[PDB]
This record gives C-alpha cells, structure tokens and sequence, in this order.
C-alpha cells in the first residue's frame, strides 16, 4: 500500500507520453499562422455589423 | 423490371389528362368580361375585438346559427364566442396543446379540436348537467390534425398528417371510410354544401376531391408550386379557391378539371394562409401571412380590398352559414369581426 | 403513479366569469383566479379582467406519451415559437 | 416480396388506376362555367352584405 | 379513479363574508377569496366586494350512463344559453 | 334591488315572514335575502346548476330547489351546527322540476 | 364518510398577523391570507387591512349532530338569525 | 393521529421574492403570496411588498408534543404577549 | 417522510403568461399567481407584471439530499453570494 | 434589452438561429429568449439551483 506509493509511480508514469507526444506534433512557424489569421480576418472585414454600421432596415435588432 | 411499364402508363395517362384538359380549355369569360362596375374600394370595418384568447390562435369555425364561433388558441383553449355580445359562451381548454383545428357541428350541439396530439376530441356543449364534456377522442391517425369538418352530428372528416383523410363514426370511435392517396400529408379541407364531396390540398402541391359514399378519390387537381394552405368551396358547390406558402392563390372548377382563374400581385410575397368567398361569390377573402389580410375580387382577379387589422399574421378565415360577416382569427390572440 | 397535471388559463370579465367557474369542463380542477386592473373600461367589464388557472392530472403510466415525428409538423411549431 | 421492391407493382397499379377515373372526368367548356359563375354572383350582388352595406338595424353589429 | 367536481362563485360584500365562511355548507370546500372594486372607486363605497370561489366533490365515480331529458327541456336549456 | 346574484335567475319565493326571500339562479346559487337591508342570510351552492325552482317553507326553517337535476333538494336552514345542510333528496321523476 | 371542513374567517392586522398565524391552533389549517381596507386606507396604516380565512378538518365521524333540542335553543337560534 | 402544520409569515420586497422563495428551507413548504403597498403609496416603490406564508408539516407528533416547562419561561412569556 | 420540495419563480408578461403556463411539465406544479404591476410605467406600456410560483417534488425521498461542495467551488458561492 | 430574470445570470447561449437565448439564472432558471421581440419563448425551472 503505503510501499506501492499509491500508485503515484503509475501517476509518474503517464505524466511521460503527454509530453513526448507532445514533441510529436509538428510545429508551423508563427509567421505563417500569423498570415492565416491576418488573411482571413481581412477577407472578412466587410460584413459582420458588429464592425461596421447597417442601415435600420436588414438589421434584425432594430427592423 | 416491369415497374417501368407500370410509370409508363402513368405519365402517358397523365399526358393524357393534360391534353384533354387543354383541348377543353377556352378563353375564361369572367376577365374578359371585366366590363362590371369595378367594387372600387370595399371598406370592411373591424366592428368586434374578440380579444378573449391570449396565445396565438390557430383556427375558427362559425356555427350554422351564424351566432356563435369556435375559436382554438396554440395554449390549448377552445372559446365559443357569441359574436353579438362578445361574451364567451363556454372557454374549453383541453387536455393536449397545439391545437391546429376547430370545427362547429351543424346543430350546434358538438364542436371538433384536435392538432399534434393526433386525437380529435369532441366536447358535447349541450348537456343537462352543465359543463361542457368531452364524448369520444377520436384516435387513429399517426399524423397531426390540421382541419376539421361535421357531415352531421355522427359523422366526421379529420385531414391529418400520415396523407389520410379517414372519415370517424362518432359513436362507434372508428374511421370507416379511409381516405389515402395523397404523397405529402394532406393539411387542408373544406366541405362543400352538399355534403357528399370533399377536397383536400397537401402539402404535395395536389388537391384531391373524394367522394364520401366509397373510398375512391374522385378527382386530381394540380395548379400550385408550393404546399397548399387552405380551401374554400365556392358557394354554389362546383368551384374551390386554394392558397399556398406562394404568394398567389387558384381558383378551380371542378366542372372543367383545371385552373379557371388565378390571383396574385406584385406586393405580396407572403403565402396565403386561409381562403373564403362570401355569400354570392364576388369577394375572395383570403387570409395571408402577413400581418394584414387582403380580399379580391374573385372573378376580375384585381385587389378588392385591405383588412388592415391584426398586429401578426392572420391564420383562419371564415364567413357565416349566411354571408352576414367574417371573422379573422389571427395570431395577436384577437378575433375581429368584419362588417 | 408519477401523474403529470396540465394547467390552462382562461380569461373572463365578471359577466362571464359565474357561467365559466359554475361550468366548469369535466375533470377540470380551479387552481386559482387572479383579478387585473384594466387600463381599459376602467377595470371591470373589461375582458381581461379576470384569469382563472385550471388544471387536470393524467395517470400517464396506463395511457403513455406522444413522441410520433412528422416533417411539415416540425415546420409549424418552428414557425409557431418565433 | 421484397425482392420485387415489396410489391410495388400493387402501389402503382393503384395510383394509375386512380388516372384511368381521371381520363373518365368528363371535360366542359371554360367559358360557360365561367358564365355560370358570372351569372350567379350577378344574381347574389344585390342580397350580399360584403357588396352594399345592408343599414345599421339589419345587421347585428351596430344595433 | 378519478373523481368529479363542481365549483360555485358565491358574490359577497365585506361584512357578510365570515357568516357565508363559519356557514358553509357540508361538503363544500372552501377555494379562493377574490377581491373587487368598482367602476368609479375602490377601497369606499363598494357595492361588490368578494367572489369566494368555492368547490364539491362528488363522491359517486360510477354514476352510470342512464338518462334522458324531456321533449322542451331542450327549449330551455337553448334559451338560457344565451 | 337585491344585486349580487351573478347569473340568471331563473325562480323566487318569499317566504311567510315577508322578511326572508329565496333565489334560485342557473349557475346554482340559492341565495336568501333579507329583503329590508338587502343582506344575504344564506349563500348555499347546490351541486347541480340549471336550477329553476325554490320554494319557501311556511315556517322559514326548510328550503327547497330543483330544476334539470331531475332531484329536489330540501336544505335545512335552521340547525344547530349553523351551516346550512341537505336534509333530503327527494328522486323519483325521470324529469325537470 | 368524506371528511366535513368548517371554516373560519380572522381580522388582522400587520402587527398581529404573525403573532396570529404562528399562534394558529393544532388542526388548524392557514387556506388564504386577504388584504383589505376600511374607508380611507387600503393596506398598511389601517385598523382593518387582513382577513385570514382558516380551516378545521372534521376527522371523526361524529361532530355533535343533536343531542335533544331544547325550546329555547331554538328561539335563542332564530333571535340571533335575524 | 392528524398532523399539525406550523405557520410562519416572513416578509419580502419586490427584489428578493425570487431568492428567498428559490432558498426555502428543506421542510418548509410554500403556502401563499399577499402584496401590501408602502408607506410612500400602494402597490409602488421600493420598501417592501410581499409576505411569504408557509408551513411545515410536523411528522413526529405520535412521538409525543408535551414538554416540562418552568416558571422563568412561563413569566417571559407572559411578558412576551405584553 | 414528507417529501421534499423545490419552489421557483417564473416573471411573465401578459402575452407570454397562457404560453409559460401550459407549456410546463415533469411534476412542476403550479402553486400560485400574483399581479406585481410593470415594472415599466404604469398606467401605460404595462408589460412584465406576472409573477408564477411553481414548484415539484423529490420523488426519490428515501435516497434524499447530501451536501458535499466543490474546492473550487466554496469560493464561486463566497463570489456569488455577495 | 433582455428582462426576465430576477436574479443574478450564470451562462448564457445563442441559437443557430441567431434569434434565441438561453440564459441561465443562480435560482435555477433557464429563459429560452426570442431577442427580437424580448419574448421569452420557455421559462424552464430547474430541479437544481
């Protein structure tokens, strides 16, 4: 019991493979996701009211 | 394998009816002859604010002593309001909600409800004892409830869902006549005055007029692109106007198995939820999705008029058993009378 | 039995409201009625005077529930609760 | 049985049956059930109370 | 098994409320007091005070289905309904 | 006027006081006035509406009431518990009284 | 035999309405606090502003129905009727 | 033997009805709602309006209900009601 | 044992008050209405006076209630409670 | 503005139709909202608080 440690051991154990196969994962540069996001954002840009004013009409909260 | 055949026939029949239909067919007198004094403008006045119900409602019916209207709200209450006094005769409620349909028996007696519950109830105003109670619930359908209607006070015709329009013999509890054929569940009915024939539209775009002496399915008719709504018999018993989810409502004659005249204008693109002529025919008040409802006038095809009520759509239609006023139930919880 | 109870409520004016309370529909039970002050017609005789919350319990386990799909079904109560 | 699309032979024969009846749908003329139409709202016009406003003792709405 | 009730408003004014209450009858159940005023004026001068709404329950479940009314009671009962 | 019935009454009887009068109302209410200050002295609900008769016993002690129940219902005003009670029910017709 | 009820109707006000109805007797149920008014208040700051109907269950199945009527019980009974 | 319930009335503002109803204690059961004005005027502002009435129904009865008291508690009490 | 019970309170208008009410279910009994006033002007634009007190029952009464709170969640109820 | 509730919001979640809410009270409330009228579609108690 007390000499099984409780089994923190088998805690110690599956506190290894998080991280290892965390080294696993390939990385992407934070250029190019930083150019996705500043991509998309941009397409983006023109639509969404909570940006940019709407006429009354077409705006569901207000007509 | 041979089911092709078996298609074969069926669109060659089919070709078959649309040749004769427009081999028969012939100029259409009525807007031809549009030489009648135009109504110019039918001002219709909302003279009663039956504003009793509370939640949307969903159906009316007047009875055939044309003084007192059954009316279904979505709660689950059915008001008989006497249209004189605007007082509620008896408020049912109902042990199941979502009430699509409510109907009126020819006597005044017995009054019809039912909606998803897939039961129509039948609640038996007259009674020694008091209250109103329910007789027979009427079940066998698999599909929701969405009209109504009383051959006599023994004999009923409950459109539903499952495309079925089975007639129920009140005191036995079962449907002897079933009424099936349609391939989109069938969502309208109306009865015509001489209590034989019946049509119902679906929400195939098809109204099928039975016979209620067999189980055959007397005629077809097929004008509308969209589901139909509602239907009206005109009064004389051989012609139905019928609206859709479209914005343009049909009228059609059984006489001559096609589309005889058609309404529709450029302003409204909301559906037509509800149809019903007057007494002598002239003015078709339809009921729309839109908070205001619009009457034309049913032979020159050109707007008659504007009931320029209601606060939200209107949902159901419907003139007395002698053409003296119309009420438009509506889904702001006011019925408005029209005179 | 576990027993559900449906509850309505009616509305009445006083001119009605004896003739709905005495007539009450079968197995129908009064919960409780509450009186509003109109702004219209100076409070009584006015139609939404009075509200009258009823109810009625079903043994539920004998006769069961409603669950049956329908498409067009679906479509109305969408278009209903908005 | 199944095999044969569970006899929907059945199916179809009925539903063109229900054509033959509509070819047995005898055809008449539009115009003069257009007439007919014409003629009756001619001779309810005048008994019809959405057309002339009956007066304020006859109808049960004003009195 | 289910079991039947009738409900009844009785119209009373301020003083003759606990006389009706203490003088109920057997059987009838006591509901609900609701208050009223007047067109005019509440809290002075109120010609109808209280609806106490009150309720009976019938013991007899199997009353049976036999009945059957006179020719003109029909008559009557068309002619109070309006 | 002796206001607060509150539906249609449809019988009356005074009774041989000329102090205590009785009606009858559809919504089944039998109400006995006093008649001189247009005070209620009794308020009964009966368990069947539709009623249409009432009469007052020569004595002022016994009311009556019937109507569409097919029943005549005999209260008994005067006891020593106070509230009114059914002293009897009275079947026998296949009628309304 | 169903159970008999006898009601009781109790004035209050606010200050003894707690005291009241934390000092109700055993088998005496609380069915419905009212709240009134005399002439000038309706409310707080009045001498008559809470009627407290109150309710007593019958459980056994005499209740004093007679005993042998006295005359005078009687003409005790109709001075006080009037 | 019939229960016994035992009352209390406590007092609430606009505001804190929903919390005080929501955090209601294990046993106690809700009875009624009353509205009273204020001070400033009826049926306005903020300075208390509603009183809660509730009960708990008492399960140990047949466990016996009398208590030895002493003389101190008796002249308190006595006080108490003064 | 008495069951136990739990007691909400719903805020409704008047368009929206049929709709709360009959679309309730799963032992949430009705137990009271009451008329707050708006809580916008009065005497115009009266909207949202309704309040419904509702409440049900823990059926499973012999298994009952345990309390055993979250770490964490000690300090969210000492955030949430001032 | 949304008000229905009387005490103090925990969560709240948008429809994929963009029109209804579901806010979630300390007592135990969950309004389903309609956010263009400020028609509170449900009003569900909750067993829990």
């Amino acid at each position: 019991m007390a000499s099984n440690n409780t089994a923190s051991i088998a805690q110690a154990r599956k506190l290894v493979e998080q991280l290892k196969m965390e080294a696993n994962i390939d990385r992407i540069k934070v250029s190019k996701a930083a150019a996705d996001l500043m991509a998309y954002c941009e397409a983006h840009a023109k639509e969404d009211p909570l940006l940019t004013p709407v006429p009354a009409s077409e705006n569901p909260f207000r007509e | 394998s041979e089911l092709d055949q078996l298609r074969q026939e069926a669109e060659q029949l089919k070709n078959q009816i649309r040749d004769a239909r427009k081999a028969c067919a012939d100029a259409t007198l009525s807007q031809i002859t549009n030489n009648i004094d135009p109504v110019g403008r039918i001002q219709m006045r909302t003279r009663r604010t039956l504003r009793g119900h509370l939640a949307k409602i969903y159906a009316m019916h007047w009875g055939t002593d044309s003084r007192l209207l059954v009316s279904a709200s979505q709660d689950g209450k059915l008001i008989i309001w006497d249209s004189y006094t605007t007082n509620k005769v008896h408020a049912i409620p109902l042990r199941s909600s979502w009430v699509m349909t409510c109907a009126y028996a020819p006597s005044g007696n017995y009054v019809a409800c039912g909606g998803l519950d897939n039961i129509c109830s039948i609640y038996n105003l007259k009674t020694r004892e008091g209250n109103v109670r329910v007789s027979r619930e009427l079940a066998g359908h698999t599909g929701y409830l969405s009209c109504c209607r009383f051959l006599d006070d023994n004999q009923i015709v409950t459109s539903s869902g499952d495309t079925t329009c089975a007639l129920w013999d009140i005191e036995t509890g079962q449907q002897t006549t079933t009424f099936t054929g349609h391939t989109g569940d069938v969502m309208s009915l109306s009865l015509a005055p001489d209590t034989r024939l019946f049509v119902s539209g679906a929400c195939d775009a098809s109204a099928k007029l039975w016979d209620v002496r067999e189980g055959m399915c007397r005629q077809t008719f097929t004008g509308h692109e969209s589901d139909i709504n509602a239907i009206c018999f005109f009064p004389n018993g051989n012609a139905f106007a019928t609206g859709s989810d479209d914005a343009t409502c049909r009228l059609f004659d059984l006489r001559a198995d096609q589309e005889l005249m058609t309404y529709s204008h450029d302003n409204i693109i909301c559906g037509i939820t509800s149809v019903s002529f007057s007494k002598s025919g002239r003015l078709l008040l339809a009921g729309y999705d839109d908070f205001n409802c619009n009457v034309w006038d049913a032979l020159k095809a050109d707007r008659a008029g504007v009931l320029a009520g209601h606060d939200n759509r209107v949902s159901c239609l419907g003139v007395t058993d002698d053409g003296m006023a119309v009420a438009t139930g509506s889904w702001d919880s006011f019925l408005k009378i029209w005179n | 039995v576990p027993v559900k109870h449906v509850y309505r409520v009616l509305q009445c004016q006083e001119e009605e409201l004896t003739q709905m309370v005495s007539t009450m529909s079968d197995g129908w039970k009064f919960e409780q009625l509450v009186s509003i002050g109109s702004s219209y017609n100076y409070g009584n005789e006015d139609q939404a005077e009075f509200l009258c919350v009823v109810s009625k319990e079903l043994h539920n386990t004998p006769y069961g529930t409603a669950s049956e799909p329908s498409e067009k079904a679906k479509i109305l109560q969408e278009r209903g609760s908005r």
